């Protein structure tokens, strides 16, 4: 079992050998860096419908990494920069030779005594056409794999959103009832002024523990704590921050991005086109086999098959089939470009969610602060009520 | 006269105006893209730009694209400023070539420098110049700095006038003063012919005299 | 033997000779050290593929520490130049885990005398780059850096500021508050008479229009945008048309000669009163320091002082007062 | 946002047409000035000749 | 929960009016602006050519 991985950031075919299957967790990252053109610092990969891979757990822990259930990869800088997913397709030397040969064959005239070379070229063309149809089938698979990486991205969005919503809505709703609890806190602040007066009036075994607790919670620090707690506790500070958190959520909430077009609806047409290309390759192979049978027929034709124009007919059929195949090669290259096309089309919603993520990352620093604040509120209520009783 | 080794001081100078006018306004290229109109010259009574200047020893970079500070040339490109390039005196002194550019918007999407030329830091014989060396412009093109510099800035009728003026002012004139007056008068006619000459871009490059002998000191690499 | 000597000797030699007076030598040392770290990294990867990762973690830590130690050089100009040139994914050795952590402090230490304000714009760009993987929550920590850069000396540094502005609008993560803040601030700065500054502002404006985009653009900026747009005719996704909509930038020279003055601060209050005259009830002229204030006021008014000026004038004039206090303190040296 | 993009496109088109007219006018003015200077120099030289 | 719903809806409604139809009015401006500026640009090109 060799690792199967598609850079969900590209949703593109960049697999791994089993050689990295059992290596360290950072081994997959370094493989994407070296084998794939995907560095480490600005990169990411997580489990679709699961957690982002930790530094210890193996892939199968979240069972994935297969040719049909691989892991999803994301280049951090990819969205970090505008970077409409680059499709700087590797040297088309294969495609360039295919184009040159197809042009020659179309310009290739009828063959008289050149039937052997024509059949050799036709067989080479059929084999190359089959190889290209297979490459394009793998491309359509990598398109479905970009779709799977998009599913993984939606899952990761949902997950991170659930964590953020947990923390945020927790602090928020807690303050929601804390409103009346805020009146209780106001009564407690009256009692706090009273306790300040008492402490002024009370200069200085359980008492030992209380005083020890007093050492790291000095009087001025506690007074400043209450004051700032109220001030930033300005209810608007939440309700406006409430609108803020809702906005971060929404920024995450780009419904149309996921429901792009029913990506399966177009992936079905893509698969049908791949099937048509495979059928064309099979027809080309059938025509090459017919060409071999026709070479046999021409050899045996010295006596019983003396009808004329056989070599010319063979050359013409070869040229016609070559033109037909080159035609599909056009759609093949069009899909090669549509790779980067849909790549940028996705990178759009990608950046949408990612910017929502960074803004909600500031929001989550604020939400950790809000936790700390609500904690301060309640825990101080209890412990500082005790300490202020004096 | 001085050897370059001891100083090794960083590069600094003063700013001067380029003789070449912005008649390079890409009339057809203007007819193509809307950005260019955003050109500082395109929209101002004159043209300021973002200066870029560097020195390369026969094409090897040796400094940074020095840019002057915010100054006004959109109404008059008269440059009265100083600049300190990032090249040490001894730094790549051999074959060093003063290449530069000025960044001004070739368009709203085309704001950058498109003017460059290259000239040796020292002279054709090795003496460094700390005095103004007006440069030959290469408009719509930037400097290269290579020893085979593609946009010569510094090393004929105008050449004869300049060389004769330099020789005379060196103290190479006889007690017959009348010629010097007529000398300048006829240099006036030669310069008039040169100015009537058109289809050329130029720039006045004012190398800042160094307060070491306090002149446009002639330094030789060693 | 090669695998073993790769890190050991590579770092050994790189350091032993690293100590050198030439600041350019040190900057080259930094760029080459980045190359050599990539080298040792590939060496470790090849060893792993050929023959655990804990050594890799130690090496990456050493890489980040080396980046920082290089940042320790006194030739701050050297550091700024080397970073701005190489990019080197900003040493790509500590990221938000530590790149924010130590990098924020390291850049902040740069907050010394602003002689090379061009270096200030360079540092703004460098911060924007560090924003790539260090600012998700410290983005606001840059917002204070945003104000500091607003305190920058160079108006070319100001164009670099608008650049890094758009750059963060891409990066983000502290925008909404600072977002509307910049929108309002630029609103008066809209007719800013700095061709570099004006164009880079229109560009950062289109970049923000992408970043926040949405109807948020209309409400937040388009009101701030109204301060400049002569007509609502522009592709806000574009800066050239956007500026085309905006009114022609005012004569920066006129305010600069006005700026050239000293007591304009009270003259600033007088200008505010005049604006209130424009929209308010001030009919009279108070008894200011009559000679200079009155002379400049009449020169400007007769010059063609139009209605739209006073507001953005006062905004960028508070900005001026800032920059002018800056200049006065720079006179200390 | 969609309508804003469409309107930005059209209005920037109108504005770019105006701006292009303006830049063409500026170039024509520069050319006319150069032509006048050349004509003056030519007249002086022709008289001397 | 309703509070967060409002925290989003109030902001959403804020710009809804702020999305002023002024540019919507500017939309018809192109119709008159477009052909006239085309003729003007053609004339300017011819003048620059001469």
């Amino acid at each position: 079992m060799k690792l199967y991985v598609f850079l969900v950031n590209t949703g593109t075919t960049l697999t791994f050998d089993t050689e990295l299957t059992v290596q360290t967790v950072a081994d997959l990252k370094h493989a994407i860096q070296s084998k794939y053109k995907i560095a480490i610092q600005h990169q990411v990969l997580v489990v679709n419908g699961g957690e982002c891979m930790a530094a210890d757990r193996r892939v199968c822990t979240y069972s994935a990494g297969t040719d049909t259930n691989p892991i999803f990869l994301f280049n951090k800088e990819m969205i970090l920069c505008d970077r409409p997913p680059a499709i700087p397709k590797t040297t088309f030397s294969t495609e360039n030779d295919m184009e040159i040969k197809v042009e020659e064959s179309l310009m290739m005239p009828a063959v008289f005594h050149t039937v052997a070379s024509r059949t050799q070229l036709a067989l080479e063309m059929y084999e190359v056409a089959k190889k290209l149809c297979s490459f394009c089938e793998g491309l359509v698979h990598d398109e479905h794999l970009q779709h799977q990486g998009w599913a993984a991205i939606m899952a990761n969005l949902e997950d991170c959103s659930n964590s953020y919503q947990k923390l945020l809505f927790k602090f928020e709703s807690i303050y929601s009832n804390y409103l009346q609890s805020i009146e209780d806190i106001k009564l407690k602040l009256t009692h706090l002024g009273t306790a300040v007066s008492v402490m002024a009036k009370i200069p200085l075994s359980l008492l030992d523990w209380i005083n020890v607790q007093d050492r790291p919670n000095d009087v001025e620090s506690l007074v400043r704590k209450c004051f700032d707690s109220m001030s930033r506790l300005d209810p608007r500070i939440i309700r406006p921050f409430i609108a803020e958190c809702r906005q971060t959520i929404a920024k995450l909430d780009n419904q149309n991005m996921k429901a792009i077009k029913g990506l399966e609806d177009r992936l079905y047409a893509l698969d049908q086109m791949i099937a048509s290309c495979g059928r064309l390759v099979n027809e080309q192979k059938e025509l090459a086999q017919g060409f071999l049978a026709n070479q046999k027929r021409a050899e045996n034709l010295k006596d019983a098959s003396v009808l004329p124009d056989l070599c010319l007919s063979h050359a013409n059929q070869l040229m016609i089939m070559l033109q037909n195949h080159r035609k599909l090669l056009d759609i093949k290259q069009k899909c090669t470009t549509a790779k980067q096309e849909l790549a940028n089309n996705l990178h759009v919603r990608l950046k949408w969610c990612c910017f929502v993520m960074l803004h909600a990352d500031q929001d989550g620093e604020k939400l950790q602060a809000l936790l700390r604040l609500v904690i301060e509120l309640l825990e101080r209520v209890k412990i500082v009520e005790a300490l202020s009783t004096v | 006269y001085i050897y370059s080794c001891d100083l090794d001081i960083n590069v600094q100078l003063k700013i001067g105006s380029l003789e070449g006018k912005r008649e390079q306004k890409s009339y057809k290229a203007v007819l193509e893209d809307p950005m260019l109109k955003f050109s500082g010259l395109y929209q101002e009574t004159c043209s300021d730009l973002y200066v870029t200047c560097q020195v390369f020893a026969e094409g090897k970079p040796l400094a940074l694209p020095v840019r002057t500070s915010y100054k006004a040339f959109s109404t008059r490109w008269n440059w009265n400023e100083w600049l300190k390039l990032p090249v040490k005196y001894p730094d790549l002194p051999r074959n060093a070539q003063v290449a530069l550019t000025i960044w001004d918007v070739y368009g709203p999407g085309k704001a950058v420098p498109v003017g460059g030329t290259t000239v040796s830091l020292f002279g054709k014989y090795g003496m460094f110049r700390q005095g103004m060396h007006d440069l030959k412009v290469w408009p719509n093109v930037e400097a290269d700095g290579s020893e085979p510099t593609k946009t010569p800035g510094r090393t004929d009728q105008m050449s004869r006038l300049a060389k004769l003026t330099k020789a005379h002012r060196q103290g190479h004139m006889v007690k017959v003063d009348w010629l010097d007056r007529l000398t300048f008068r006829e240099i006036e006619m030669i310069n008039e012919s040169e100015k009537r000459s058109s289809n050329f871009m130029y720039l006045m490059v004012e190398f800042r005299c160094v307060k070491c002998d306090d002149k446009e000191y002639g330094i030789v690499y060693y | 033997n090669d695998i073993n000597i790769y890190p050991e000797y590579i770092l050994p030699g790189i350091a032993h000779l690293a100590q050198d007076d030439a600041t350019i030598v040190r900057l080259a040392y930094a760029e080459n050290i980045a190359l050599l770290a990539e080298t040792a990294l590939r060496f470790l990867e090849l060893v792993q593929l050929k023959n655990y990762d804990t050594e890799l973690q130690a090496l990456h830590e050493m890489v980040q520490q080396k980046v920082v130690t290089l940042l320790s050089d006194p030739e701050n100009i050297v550091k700024q130049t080397l970073m701005e040139n190489g990019i080197t994914r900003l040493c790509v050795f500590f990221g938000r885990q530590k790149a924010n952590d130590v990098l924020l402090s390291h850049m902040i230490t740069f907050l010394n005398d602003k002689n090379d304000w061009h270096l200030r714009g360079a540092f703004f760009d460098s911060i924007v780059g560090v924003a790539a993987y260090v600012g998700w929550q410290s983005s606001s920590i840059l917002k204070p850096l945003l104000q500091q850069g607003l305190s920058d000396a160079e108006e070319f540094v100001i164009v670099k500021a608008l650049y890094a502005l758009t750059c963060m609008c891409q990066l983000g993560l502290l925008q909404k508050p600072h977002v509307y803040e910049f929108a309002s601030d630029i609103a008066p700065f809209l007719c800013h008479p700095n061709l570099w500054i004006r164009y880079g502002a229109v560009g950062f404006i289109t970049v923000v229009a992408r970043q926040i985009s949405t109807a948020d653009v209309y409400c937040k900026l388009m009101p701030y945008l109204d301060p400049y747009i002569t007509q609502p005719i522009i592709q806000i996704e574009r800066k050239l048309v956007l500026l085309s909509v905006l009114k022609e930038p005012v004569s920066r020279s006129i305010f600069d000669y006005a700026l050239r003055s000293k007591d304009i601060t009270s003259l600033f209050r007088h200008l505010h009163m005049r604006q209130k005259k424009r929209n308010g009830s001030l009919p009279d002229c108070p008894p200011p320091e009559d000679p200079a204030i009155a002379q400049l006021l009449k020169k400007l008014l007769s010059q063609g002082m139009t209605e739209e000026e006073e507001d953005k004038l006062l905004a960028l004039k508070d900005f001026m007062m800032k920059s002018n206090k800056a200049k006065a303190n720079i006179v200390d040296q | 946002m969609e309508g804003k993009w469409i309107t930005d496109q059209l209005r920037w088109k109108i504005m770019s047409c105006k701006m292009r007219i303006e830049q063409l006018k500026q170039t024509i003015c520069k050319g006319n000035e150069e032509m006048e200077k050349n004509s003056e120099g030519l007249l002086k030289t022709k008289e001397k000749n | 929960q309703l509070n967060v719903t409002e925290n989003e809806c109030q902001n959403y409604k804020r710009c809804l009016e702020i999305l002023e139809q002024m540019n919507e009015d500017d939309s018809e401006q192109l119709q008159m602006e477009l052909k006239e500026l085309a003729l003007e640009e053609e004339r300017l090109i011819q003048e620059l050519e001469d």
